[PDB]
């Protein structure tokens, strides 16, 4: 649901969203690839 | 788990290798890790 | 208190006799709750 | 102690962090956990 959210709120709003008691996989977020630029800081997104 | 024989691990993550044993130690319940002086991993709890 | 969206309480339920003020006494407090929220707080007022 | 390092732990920069980061990273840790026994050598030499 974050990123299949209909609008997003302007930048000087937003909405911190908990996700949790649950599992997050990060290939769906990841190798799905539409994804113009995936930057990751610290980690190294295989990693997750 | 094996226990008392040498294994590589992860728990939650946090990972190492280690001889995993039982202990006494008695956490307090909001707890998870122990350490000792080194940020040494020292005693942990079963996640599950 | 709250950290950086976090929240805390602490306690202790403990016995005393004195009328007018503090039994001079050291305890620790260990944490009831933990609430990672986000709000932040400037003021505040009891009930009763 | 981190010597600037993004971390103290070896592996949680080896594992979040890319080659070309870790590299740059790691140096830090090795560098400063290097000239650290080079004091404490010395320290022995001397006092030995
Ligand atoms: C794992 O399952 C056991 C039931 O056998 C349960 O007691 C335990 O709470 C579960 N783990 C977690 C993290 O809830």
């Amino acid at each position: 649901e974050v990123f299949n959210a209909t609008r997003f709120a302007s930048v000087y709003a937003w909405n911190r969203k908990r996700i949790s008691n649950c599992v997050a996989d990060y290939s769906v977020l990841y190798n799905s690839a539409s994804f113009s630029t995936f930057k990751c800081y610290g980690v190294s997104p295989t990693k997750l | 788990l094996v226990k008392n024989k040498c294994v590589n691990f992860n728990f939650n993550g946090l990972t190492g290798t280690g001889v995993l044993t039982e202990s006494n130690k008695k956490f307090l319940p909001f707890q998870q890790f122990g350490r000792d002086i080194a940020d040494t991993t020292d005693a942990v709890r079963d996640p599950q | 208190k709250n950290i950086d969206g976090y929240f805390k309480i602490y306690s202790k339920h403990t016995p005393i006799n004195l009328v007018r003020d503090l039994p001079q006494g050291f305890s620790a407090l260990e944490p009831l709750v933990d609430l990672p929220i986000g709000i932040n707080i400037t003021r505040f007022q009891t009930l009763l | 102690s981190n010597f600037g390092a993004i971390s103290s732990v070896l592996n949680d920069i080896l594992s979040r962090l890319d080659p070309p980061e870790a590299e740059v990273q790691i140096d830090r840790l090795i560098t400063g956990r290097l000239q650290s026994l080079q004091t404490y050598v010395t320290q022995q030499l001397i006092r030995a």
